[PDB]
């Protein structure tokens, strides 16, 4: 089989800080 | 002359500067935006993070399957979710 993975569903990938 | 300050890298940036930020055991791609508030935008959406390593979308690597012992080819597809595959080759 082809193994697969990805980030947790609830991980935010893009954030802004001010 | 508008700048940002990034407390994780400890550096000060110019609007438009891009740089890596190590945070939460990942590398982020950051952009100094400014926008009247020293705004920084950072993203892991163009990367994958697996096995203690940060990969960019398009990266490929090869490694044996940890049980089967046969060779895998792995690829960071990304797709906004750190999507990687490893395919027997």
């Amino acid at each position: 089989e082809t193994l697969t993975g990805q980030y947790d569903k609830n991980l935010v990938t893009t954030v802004e800080e001010e | 002359e508008e700048t940002c300050f990034d407390k994780y890298t400890g550096n000060t940036y110019r609007v438009g500067d891009t740089y890596e930020r190590p945070k939460d055991s990942m590398i982020w791609d950051c952009t100094c935006i400014g926008a009247g508030r020293g705004r920084i935008s950072c993203t892991i959406a163009n990367r994958c993070h697996e096995g203690g390593q940060s990969y960019k979308i398009g990266d490929t690597w090869r490694r044996p399957h940890e049980t089967g012992g046969y060779m895998l080819e792995c690829v960071c597809l990304g797709n906004g979710k750190g999507e990687w595959t490893c395919k027997p080759i």
